[PDB]
This record gives C-alpha cells, structure tokens and sequence, in this order.
C-alpha cells in the first residue's frame, strides 16, 4: 500500500494539497526557519484556510522560479493536478473525514520525500 | 461424615454433604444420597472421580472407611496446595516426582520455555498426577475443577504449551514465567480479591492444565481493564505506570495465539503490516511524542479506549494534536525531535483508510502492537550485571 | 381445564440497551457469558422468574392463578394446607402409598397456581405431595453475537457508616451491555400438560407473559430490555410433528445489510423465518 | 428385539454425579440411568423397560462452571399454620432468608451420545410381543422427531437433540483407552429404591454397562 | 397514601454547549462515551441527582421531602432515625423479626423522602431498613449523534501549596462537548407506586423538575446545559397499553434539511413525534 493518485476521494485530495502546499513553503525557506503550522484551522475551515494556503504557496513556487533548484514547476502541475477534480471546497469535515484528511496528507508527504518512497 | 477444613474459604467445614431439603433425592436420610462407606450397602469410592482417588492417596500414606480415608486425604498428607481465588490441591509420589506444579506463585528459570521436556531425571514417567482444584461457597466447597493426566504429559501443557504463548518482551525487571496469580490480578479492578471467579480462575487454570482454549471473555476482560484504568503511579510503590502492563500485554497476545492467530512475540516486528498491529503502533508513537514534547504529574486523557475500538473518528484529533506536539517540540532546539512525525508517516503509508470500527480481536492485536511500539521506543533494556 | 390439543416450540426474541438482562453471581455482577462461544447468556429461570413475576402482577391474586411468587412465607405452610385439605397422614415424606390422595393435593396444587401448573412444582416435605414437571420446559438464551460489556464507574454522595477519613466517598460499578440480541428456546409437551391441566387460556396468557415479560420489570441494572419477536411453532400432532432442532433453525436471525460494526439497535437486525413442515403452523404475530 | 442405537446431543449437559450433589459436578459421560431416563421420554409404556448395553461418546469431554440463584432447603415447619381461607394467596419465599442457595454447576458442554437399548417385558405385559409394537413405535418417533416430552440432557434446562442413528456409529474422539471413568453410577434402583454404582471394566470408546435388572451390583 | 393509577413513559430531550454533562471517573474526566460508537452517555444516577437538587431546592427540605441528602449525610444514621421513629430496635444487623416491623420500618423511609419513594433505595447495611424498587426508573441518556469531546487546557496564576518552580505556570484541564443533544428514556409503573404512595402531586413536582433540572445546575464545567423537549405516554390503565418500543420510537430525532456541519445548535435538529395508539394519550407540552 501506498499513495494513490486514482482515490479521488475529497478529503484525500484536500490532504495531499496540504502536503504539497507546505511542501512548497518549506522549499522556499528551511524549518521562516520554523514550519508555519495552521493545519487546525485547515481541517477547521477548509476552504477559508486553503485559499490562502493557495496564495502563500503561489508566492513560494514563484519565488522558486529564479533558482535552478527543483525537486518547482512539479508542485504547481501538482496543484493543478489534484485542484481538478476538486470542486466547492467543503465548508466542513466530518471526523471520519478529517481522518482520511491526515491520511492523504501523510501520503503525498512520504511521496515527496528525499528518498522519493523507496525505503519503508 | 467428618469434616474438611482449612483451604482458604469462609468456615473451613465439610464437602458433599447435605444439610437443605432441595438436595432431596429419591428421599434418602441426610448423607445416605451420596453413600460411600457410610452405610454399607454399596460405596461409591471403590467398592477418573476424585474421592476415590483421595482414598487411593490415603492409602499410599499408610504403606465408614472410604469416607474416613478420602478426608483425611483432603486433610493435607506437606506443600502440596496454592490458591488463584480458590484453593487447588495435588499429589502423586509413586516415584517421588520432585512435586514442581506450581501455578507460578532478570532472566529467572529454573527450566526451559518450552524446548523438550527437563533435564532432571526422574520427571518423565507415566504414573499419573492429580489436581483438585475446590472453591468455598460458605460451608461446602465446589469441585471448581479436577484433573488426572500424566505428569510425564502434564508438564508438556502446564508450560510446554502455555507459558510458550504469554512468552513477551519484558517491560521491566521481572519474572520471566509470569505467575498465574499476577496474571489474573492484572485483569481484576485494583488487586487479587476480585478476581473474576469462574470464568478467569476456573477457567484459564483448567485452560493451563488442559490445553484447551481460554475463556471466550478473557480478552474482553483485559480490554475493558485497559479502558477502566489510568496511569497513576503517585499511589502505587512498584515502578509501572503503563495501562499495558507486561502481563495484559501477555495475556492478550496468549488469547490471540490460542483461540485466533499466531502474532509477533518479540520486541517488534516492523515489517508486520496488519492495520490493527499498525494502529497500534501508531498510537504508541504519538503517546511518545506527547510524553516527550510536555512531561505527561504525568497526566493525559485517555484515547486508548477510544481508538481501539473506533480509529478513524479518534485518530482525526489524535494526529492533529500530535502535530502540535511535534511542533512544540520542534520549536525547541531537541530537532535536528524530527523521527517521531517521520515514523507517523512511514505507519501511515500502509494505511489505505481509517477502520470505522475495530473487532475485539483486532482490538487486542491493537493492544499488543502499542506494547511493543511503546517498549521499542523506551531506553530501559538489558540492565544486570 | 381442558388442557392443550397440540404441542408447540416458541422462539423468543428479546434485546437490552444500556442495560444488565442477568448478572452471573460468580463474575461479580457482570453479565454472564458462555466461555466457550462468548455470547451472552440469560438462566432459563432468570426468563421464568420474569414470567413469574409478569402472571402475579397482571393476574392481581385472581384466584386459578396464584404464582407462589416470594413473599414472606413458606411453601410447607400451604403443603400442610392442602394436607389439612385433605385430612392425610403427616409422617410420609415420599410418594404417599395410596394414590387418591397424592393425587388430590397435586390436583388442587395444579389447580390454583398458574407456575406449579406451567412449570411444575416439588413438593417433597415431612408431610409429603409428591412432584410436578409441567409443560413448559425453557433453555439457557444466548445472544445472536459475542457481547462485550462496559464497566460503568459511578460515584455516591452519602456514606452508609461513619466517615473516618472525611476520598470517604465509595466509587461503585454499573455493569452494563450497549446490546445484545438473544434468542430463548421453549418447548411444551402437550402430555405433561394432560397430567397437569395446563390449559389454553393459560397458555395465551403465557404467550402474553412472553410478550411483556420486561414491560413491568424495570430498574437500575436491567435498562430497557423488550420482548422483539415471539414465534411460534405449533404441531397439528399432540406428540411433536418435527424435530425441535429442526425447527429452531428455521429462525435466521442475521444482520440487517444496511449496518456495520458493533449493533445498538434491533434496527441493525433482520430476522427470517422459513416456512415449516407440513405439520407445523408458525405463528409470528406476537 | 433388535436394539436401538439413539444420536443425542446438546450445547450443555449435567449428569450429576451422587457425591457432589449441592454444587454440582457432573460425570464426564452419559450414565446409563440418565440415558434410559432420555429413551422413556421418546417412548415408555408400564409393559416394557429399557435398558441399556453401551453408551458411545462422539466428542471431547470438556466442563464449565454456571453458578444459579437457587431456593435453598424448603425447611420443616417449626410452628403449624393454616390458611385463612381455601384458595388463596400462599407463598414461598426465595429471596430473603437463607432460602437462596446459588448451587454452582460444573456443567458439560457441546456433548454427543449414541445410545444403545433394548425392551424387556415386565408383569403388565399383556402379551409376550410387545416387544416389536414398542420397539417399532419407539423407531417412528426417533424418525419423526415426535416424543412425549423434550428430552434433556440432565437438568431440563438443557434440552437434548436427538434422531435414530441407522447408520454406523460415527467417529469417535477416543480410540485408544485414554479414559477410565473411575467409578459410576449403573442405575437406580426401585425394586429397593437405593444406588447400584458399576464400573469395573474400562471404557474404551463405548460405556460398557451391565444391565441393572440382571446384576445390581458386582458384590452380588 | 394515594399513589397513580396510570402508566407513565416518558422522553426527555436535553442539550450540551460548550459544557460537560457527565464526567467519566476512569476516563481522567472526559464525558462517558460509548467507546465503540463514540456516542456520549450520561448516567441515570447523574439525572436523577439532578431530579434530587432541583427538589431539594423547591422544597428547602420540607416535611415529607427530604432528600437523602448529598451534604456527606451518613445512611446507617438515618436508617437508626427509622427505627427510633418507629419505636423499635436498629441493633439487628437484619430486618426486624415481625413482618409489621419491616413494613413499618419501609414505609418510614418512604413516607417522609420524596427520593427513595420516586427513584427506590438500599437500606440493607449494617442498620438494615430493607429495600425498595421505586415507580420511576431512567436510563442512561444517549446522544443523538457521536460527540467529539474537545480537551481545553487551561492555566492557573496561583499555586496551591509551596511550589518552587513558578513566566512558569501550573496548567490545567477542562473538557467540553461542543454540542450533543441526548435522549432519555423513563418508566413509571404504578404497581411500585402503589407500592411505594408515589402520589400525583409526586408526578407534578418530577415533571417540573424534569423541565427545570438544569435551570439551577450550574457551574464551571457544565456550560449550557438545558431541556428542550419532554414528551409523556400515559397509558389508561395500571399495567400497560403498548409496549415500551413502540412509544420511544415514536419520537424521530433527525437533523433538519438545511444544516450540514456539525450539530452546533437545536435548531440543527427536527424532532417528529407521531400519534400513539388507542390506548395511549402523548404530551408534549413540556
């Protein structure tokens, strides 16, 4: 078992963004110098906190377009890829929901790792 | 006839007799119902039951007289009794088979786990072995359990079978074979004086003896013990603040292996891959994460019934606060720390989806995964010099 | 008291929520379990205890059916009143020589108590009636799936003896099942019932019983226990027509598909019942 | 007659054993005397009797422990009474007093039992054929699951299962003598209303009883 | 005395907001939850504490209404204040010899305390005045949807003793269910009433109490808690008319159609209640 790109389900979607959106903001900067965490909130509200989320994360992967280093792009066609089949960012999660919220974040997190899911 | 006494009871007297009117059969006068050399018209006890066997003891001490014979038995002989929540007796000496049957009351043995039979001679033989295991009401005592089986063969499920399953990573300096009064005392509310009678004491005794199953509520015993309790150890001397002591942990992993499925009986198996076991493990790692980053004194709200029985709709909150436990951690100058949210993902990664609910079971394979992830990440082990 | 023409089995289904149906007097008080399949269980005398209790409630001493229920007083007082009765020998204590008068205070016993005459009574005494076994022989009933009870730690404000230490204030232990579905098993012999005028209208009335069996015993432990389904196996035959077992197992009783984990409602359930042999008539509107 | 081979099973069974009367141990088979009890309660008739010639247990013996709320002695009257009227309410009490008595069975579980019996014919015969009406009459109700009562197995709290095993006896969990039975009660008698136990020769798979009508006891 | 000679059913609605209805002794303090469904339960004794206070307070512990008091009364002494009323002798440590004595003993303690005569006791300690079942039961309270109990740490300025360690602060806890609104479930049977002299002016003061229960119990850990809805089946006559089941599953507790976050209000609840059958009469208008 692993990530799967096919689940399609809302809360997995909306994790694997998180992951991928703090992905991004710590590229930008190591850690300013210390994780920027509002995960609370983001399962909280989901869309009031994620649009945001989308415009900080903006500012970090243009920001990461002057410097050759990339591991860049890949995250915007990643945002790009899972925004797709979302649509009307839930206004609220349920429990159940914000468990499987978690779990997609985890996923796309050990996706996106420095050994890019090779090692269990 | 004459009474029986001092087993550990409520007035030490007599068995097998009747003093009611309900114990009426075939109306005879008040002991002639269960006639054994009492009136002599036919004896019950010689002229696999137990007073006939009594009387075959009380007449190998001498190199109405059944009933004489076999109470005097019971009237011990000297060390030939224990007691779980009820007094259990045996003997047999037709060898002198060095009597070791024990109910059980670092790295202390005097035998194997389970390997072959003792190296002791004279322990390997076919003359038969006795246990009478007999309970107090108030005045007359029920035969709980009795067992006739060759100690050539009983030794091969007293520990060769049983002890082979309760076998687990000591969590502190203990006992290896755990004792079966300990055992069942870590399934009762505080201490060994409510001690679940039948289906604990009875039943898990004739269980070790037998070979059998365990009871079918002996895992939701130590279930709901592990929910009922708490981490408190500002009242209690001994060192052990853990709800899964080493003996539930035992216990639970001894149901699991002799009624289901053989599991993992060592420090930890991390390339398991059972979502209850995985859970489990999880739980462990973000208790470990709490405890580190706040000392928790050492008080926390308790979960652990709460996820092992319904995961998803607990583990949401469980995993939220412990990424604020991470980042409380994190703010500190102890990441370079940074493992515990690295093993939460790793866990996490063979973890398709959050069960809705969870098999009692499944909720004792979650209790023996957070045992082992829980001692797996503690830094006591191997300290004797 | 005409008794009955035809023999008959009955399953019946009843539930508790929240709730203790039958504590084990050796298990502390905690629901009883059979230790080798792990359901449940609930005495066959704990079911007739309630009918009991249900005939001496709704029936108010109406005499022919006076229930010996377990008031302050003793069976040999009204054994010796049926031998003062009947003007016998006192000395006695098994089956009398002559059979009249045996059978004249087993008669009279049979005639006005609805319990000895359902489910019999012994009557063994120095002055001795003799015995009775009565119809309705019931079983031990089992939960349809393991029940896993919670202990529920609950607290009391007053002491009962002097305080010495004011805590003083004693925590205590509810015992409880969020659910349990469990299934009883009866049998009654139309024969004993001959033997022992175990009429018709006592048998309704023993179907009523059935029915609301719990609607009258409520307290603290026991929570909201009912009587679901009752159905009955009646045989065209005054001996059976089909095999108990037989029939027994014509009542599925699985899980309702739309459900899943553990069940806290009789809505989480579906009962089935299957069409029986030629000879037997199963009734399921109770 | 031919004998009859009865199947007989059930979840729970309490064959008390004589000594251990008040908390009750049961034997860890079938008596004799408890498996004629189950046949007269298929068919029985003041002309016949069964007897029984061996007992086949077709499971593992294995025990349990059920305490009950029980009514104690039904203790003699120390002063005489009489009712105020004829019929009345009259009571016994079973909750207060020592009239509660929680008699803790040592109860088998999830027996099975094949029995083998025959007919004799007693005084009240009628004729010397009685044998094959009764016998017959006997196979039809196995057949038919008919009976006069529900058979249990013991107390009636545990009801029997039972149908006509025509066919071979099934396999056993004893084949070798791993058991011995100790000492057991054969039948109780009537004729002297008192108890003649047997077991002198082993049980190997099938109980090997002596008929209770023939000889009472080995003593005589 | 008098007592009712209807039967009575009753559902009573109470929410949470922000508070802790019942706190779970072996949980640290979290509510009582059902572990396996998540549910919050509340205890029958917590209700029924509540019924208490609330007449405790209307009544000032007026005659015939005491209370069994929570102010660390000592059972064993009341039991001897019985037997002293009555002009007999506490020193058995069981019930007095002569029936009328028990009797007498019995109805003393229900006659003057409004709480064992509604809700039933145990007076069978070391000074035995005997027991009672009493007519109104309740059981455990059970949400209509599983509660998320949230843990609110908190702090404190002040230390308690001499503390050397405190910008250093003492932390504390508090757990609150952001909402759940629960249902109960109560029988009161007219047997035991008559058994007991639960009058109508009894009914009267526990329906109000029933209403107002939370109006007065408040504190620091409860938030806002309060009685929405209370509906009442009375039966026509002493036994019963229907079933339990069939009235407590007359109230539909569904959410309304237009909210879909968690339930945060009773508005984002609808509660139906349906007609009962003939021979029972429902009011909601409490």
């Amino acid at each position: 078992v692993s990530l799967d790109p096919a689940r399609t389900d809302r809360p997995y979607l909306l994790g694997r963004l998180f992951a991928v959106l703090e992905k991004a903001q710590e590229d930008a900067v190591p850690g300013a110098t210390i994780k920027d965490r509002y995960l609370a909130s983001a399962s909280a509200n989901p869309g009031q906190v994620f649009h945001m989320l989308l415009k900080n994360a903006s500012n970090h992967t243009a920001k990461l377009r002057k410097d050759p280093e990339r591991k860049a792009i890949h995250y915007e066609i990643m945002m790009q890829e899972i925004i797709d089949n979302i649509s009307d960012f839930p206004v609220t999660m349920s429990s159940d929901e914000q468990g499987l919220f978690m779990i997609g974040y985890y996923h796309q997190r050990k996706a996106l790792f420095t050994k890019k899911n090779k090692e269990n | 006839w004459e009474n029986t006494s001092y087993i550990l009871g409520v007035d030490a007297k007599g068995k097998q007799e009747r003093t009611d009117k309900c114990h009426a059969a075939f109306i005879a006068h008040i002991k002639a119902y269960c006639d054994t050399a009492d009136q002599d018209l036919a004896a019950v006890l010689q002229f696999h039951e137990r007073p006939a066997a009594r009387q075959a003891w009380a007449n190998c001490l001498n190199r109405q007289e059944a009933a004489f014979s076999y109470v005097t038995a019971l009237n011990y002989l000297r060390q030939k009794v224990t007691i779980a929540d009820a007094t259990v007796v045996f003997w047999a000496e037709r060898s002198s088979p060095a009597e070791d049957i024990f109910a059980g009351m670092l790295l202390v043995a005097i035998r194997s786990g389970k390997r072959a039979t003792d190296i002791m001679p004279d322990m390997d033989e076919s003359v038969r072995f006795h246990v009478l295991g007999l309970s107090p009401n108030a005045a007359r005592l029920s035969v709980r359990f009795w067992e006739v089986d060759t100690v050539g063969h009983m030794l091969d499920k007293v520990g060769r079978h049983y002890r082979e399953l309760e076998i687990i990573p000591q969590f502190n300096n203990e006992q290896e074979f755990p004792s079966l009064s300990t055992l069942l005392r870590q399934t009762a509310v505080l201490n060994k004086t409510e001690n679940i009678s039948p289906v604990l004491a009875g039943g898990l005794f004739r269980a070790m003896l037998t070979g059998g199953p365990y009871p079918q509520s002996l895992l939701p015993a130590v279930l709901g013990r592990i929910r009922a309790e708490h981490a408190r150890p500002e009242d209690k001397s001994r060192y052990r603040l853990e709800v899964v002591t080493y003996y539930r942990a035992a216990l639970i992993k001894a149901y699991l292996i002799r009624n289901r499925k053989l599991e993992v009986p060592v420090s930890l198996d991390p390339a398991r891959t059972d979502r209850p076991y995985l859970l489990g493990r999880l739980f462990a790692v973000l208790e470990k994460a709490q405890e580190d980053a706040v000392p928790g004194a050492t008080i926390k709200d308790r979960y652990l019934a709460s996820a092992s029985a319904n995961p998803g709709q607990v583990f949401h909150m469980l995993l939220k606060n412990a990424s604020n436990h991470t980042a409380k951690l994190r703010k500190d100058p102890e990441r370079k720390a940074i493992h515990y949210e690295i093993m939460m993902q790793e866990i996490i990664d063979n973890i398709s989806d959050f069960p809705v609910t969870m098999s009692s079971d499944e909720q004792g394979l979650f209790m023996i995964g957070y045992y082992h992830q829980r001692k797996a990440l503690f830094t006591k082990k191997n300290k004797e010099n | 008291m005409t008794a009955i023409a035809n023999r008959y089995e009955f399953v019946l289904l009843f539930d508790v929520e929240n709730g203790n149906p039958n504590g084990d007097p050796d298990a502390g008080n905690m629901p009883r379990i059979d230790p080798e399949t792990g359901h449940g269980l609930v005495t066959d005398v704990c079911l007739k205890r309630k009918i009991r209790n249900h005939v001496a409630l709704t029936k108010e001493g109406a005499e022919r059916f006076n229930i010996y229920i377990q008031e302050k007083a003793i069976l040999n007082e009204t054994h010796e009143r049926a031998y003062t009765a009947c003007d016998l020998k006192p000395e006695p204590k098994k089956l009398p020589k002559k059979v009249e008068d045996a059978k004249r205070v087993t008669d009279w016993m049979c005639t006005n108590f609805y319990d000895i005459r359902t489910f019999g009574a012994v009557m063994t005494t120095e002055v001795n009636c003799g015995q009775v076994r009565g119809p309705v022989q019931m079983a031990f009933a089992r939960s349809v799936e393991p029940v896993v009870p919670q202990e529920v730690s609950i607290t009391r404000m007053a002491v009962t003896t002097k305080a010495e230490a004011e805590d003083n204030r004693t925590m205590g232990r509810k015992h409880i099942v969020p659910y349990g579905l469990y299934v009883a098993h009866g049998f009654i012999s139309a024969p004993l019932a001959e033997k022992t005028g175990f009429s018709d209208e006592d048998l309704t009335l023993f179907w009523d019983a059935l029915v609301n069996m719990f609607e009258h015993d409520r307290s603290a432990a026991r929570g909201l226990m009912s009587s679901r389904k009752l159905i009955v196996f009646k045989h065209q035959n005054r001996l059976g027509n089909a095999p108990a077992h037989k029939l027994f197992d014509l009542v599925k009783v699985s899980r309702a598909e739309g459900s899943s984990g553990p069940a806290r409602s009789f809505a989480d359930y579906a009962v089935t019942v299957g069409q029986a042999p030629e000879g037997v008539e199963v009734k399921e509107m109770l | 007659t031919y004998g009859i081979r009865l199947r007989v099973w059930g979840d729970y069974a309490c064959f008390t054993r004589p000594e251990m009367k008040v908390e009750r141990v049961s034997y860890d088979v079938m008596p004799p005397s408890a498996a004629r009890g189950i046949l007269e309660a298929i068919h029985w008739k003041p002309a016949i009797r069964w007897i029984v010639d061996r007992i086949h247990v077709l499971r593992p013996i294995v025990f349990d422990n059920v305490r009950r709320n029980e009514v104690s002695s039904k203790i003699p009257k120390p002063n005489p009474a009489t009712a105020m009227r004829d019929r009345k309410p009259l009571y016994f009490l079973v909750d207060d007093g020592s009239n509660r008595q929680q008699r803790a069975a040592t109860l088998l579980r999830n027996v099975d039992y094949v029995i083998e019996a025959h007919f004799e014919l007693t005084d009240k015969a009628g004729a010397e054929d009685n044998a094959g009406k009764h016998l017959d009459i006997f196979r039809r109700r196995a057949r038919a699951g008919q009976s006069f009562q529900q058979p249990c197995l013991g107390c009636r709290e545990f009801p029997a299962s039972f149908e006509l095993l025509e066919g071979d006896v099934p396999l056993s969990c004893y084949a070798g003598e791993k058991r011995d039975l100790g000492y057991m009660l054969l039948d109780i008698d009537f004729e002297r209303d008192m108890t003649p136990l047997f077991f002198k020769a082993v049980m190997e798979d099938g109980v090997i009883t002596p008929p209770s009508r023939t000889s009472p006891e080995v003593r005589a």
